[PDB]
RNA sequence: AUCGCUUCUCGGCCGGCUAAGAUCAAGUGUAGUAUCUGUUCUUAUCAGUUUAAUAUCUGAUGUCCUCUCGAGGAC
């Protein structure tokens, strides 16, 4: 479970408000939030690696309460 | 005092300068480099850095041709070098290698000059136009 | 064929490069943590990271 | 309505001539540091030096006998 997939975001969000955002729950050890080079903008889906698995299963339970730019945030195991 | 060994930095900057300014302006290119003159920059272009120069091993034909010609016109390297398509210094080194290994108001007030359009078979009296 | 007979027999009745880099950095060196499954760790930085971990 | 060609219209990517006119700036030394580039260790094990720990450096490849590195026997 150490990693999660996160959908439905707005590009003003970046890797930092994800950092800050999910460490509110529990620390994101490895952050991945693609920067698209071609048009220089984000599609808004994320992958998160944690310290171990327990962090991330609690993360499955609590985790999908985040709302990025008035809008819904997908978090599921991976 | 200016003379010395050529540097990768000086050589790459020489590439870029030659690309930008063009082949015939040497004094401008020597201006950017330090410790090098215009003559040295030109001869350094045409002797070595020039991409048209062929840097590789000599095929068998080029060795036959080089040896034959060098026996034809002894010691003349600047005549032979264009015939084989190589640099004079290069074909020299290769030759010694072969013997070595061989052994004011007109505008904003009043319409500058006016041509009222000419009037033709139709009625322009009525027409007027709106403001901005 | 024998393999098949065997499987049928023992089956549930109901189915569900950086060589000097790792030495320099201190990795790929044999080490062990006793409290964790007598586990093996290949690097000292890594084992120092074991101290904060889920397991 | 479709295909092809054409016309118009719109949108998106989207520096003259001369003798080439003429001419053409670099101080030194004593110490010392930084930053570029290129090249080298899959070595196995043990002993010692050494290190904060590494690293590094330094030494050899169970013993005996017989036969032609291999085989057998005794440990």
């Amino acid at each position: 479970d150490a990693t999660v997939y996160v959908g439905g975001l707005d590009e003003k969000v970046s890797e930092p408000l994800l950092w800050e955002l999910f460490l509110q729950a529990g620390p994101v050890v490895n952050t991945h939030m693609p920067k698209d080079r071609v048009t220089g903008q984000h599609q808004g889906y994320g992958f998160v690696e944690f310290l171990s698995e327990e962090d991330a299963d609690y993360a499955i339970k609590i985790m999908n309460m985040i709302k990025l730019y008035g809008k819904p945030i997908r978090v599921n195991k991976a | 005092i200016k003379g010395g060994v050529w540097r990768n930095t000086e050589d790459e900057i020489l590439k870029a300068a030659v690309m930008k300014y063009g082949k015939n302006q040497w004094s401008r290119i020597a201006s950017l480099l330090h410790r090098k003159s215009a003559k040295q920059c030109k001869a350094r272009w045409y002797e070595w850095l020039d991409p048209s120069i062929k840097k590789t091993e000599w095929s068998r034909e080029e060795e036959e041709k080089l040896l034959h010609l060098a026996k034809l016109m002894p010691t003349q390297w600047r005549t032979i070098a264009p015939i084989i398509g190589r640099t004079a210094a290069q074909c020299l080194e290769h030759y010694e290698f072969l013997l070595d290994k061989a052994a004011g108001v007109d505008y904003n007030a009043e319409i500058p000059f006016e041509k009222k359009p000419a009037l033709g078979f139709y009625d322009t009296s009525e027409e007027n136009y709106q403001a901005l | 064929e024998e393999e098949e007979q065997i499987s049928e027999s023992e089956s549930e009745d109901e189915e569900n490069i950086p060589y000097w880099l790792y030495k320099l950095h201190g990795l790929n060196i044999n080490y062990n943590c006793e409290i964790c499954g007598n586990y093996t760790y290949r690097g000292p930085k890594a084992f120092q990271r074991h101290f904060a971990e889920w397991r």
